[PDB]
């Protein structure tokens, strides 16, 4: 059950769901890497910080 | 940076009726430069790990 799924609308109100009916388990997927993967920088005329992700 | 030129002229007729004249001596000027240079480069990043290299 999740709350956030594709729906759209056509006109006088109607409603239509979709639904996906996978069942399967699975696809795949996986991490791999950048270099420099995080990061912190300032700037010192002003008081800041920072973070990166990427 | 200076520097003293040598001396030169004529000896004289030595000679009566008449007396000698000393003589004198010069100077002289010497310059030079400063100068200064420099450059830089750069890359960027996501080029390095998609490449296979750095």
């Amino acid at each position: 059950v999740d709350d956030s799924m594709p729906v759209e609308t056509l006109e006088d109100g109607t409603k239509v769901f979709t639904s996906y009916l996978f069942g399967a388990g699975a696809l795949g997927y996986a991490e791999g890497q950048p270099e420099v993967p995080t990061e912190t920088a300032r700037n010192a005329l002003g008081s800041q910080d920072i973070l990166i992700n990427r | 940076m200076p520097y003293w030129n040598d001396l030169d002229g004529d000896s004289q007729v030595l000679n009566d009726t008449d007396d000698l004249v000393p003589q004198k001596i010069n100077a002289g000027q010497d310059k030079a430069v400063l100068i200064l240079r420099g450059n830089a480069w750069s890359s960027h990043d996501l080029a390095a790990t998609l490449s296979g290299s750095d």
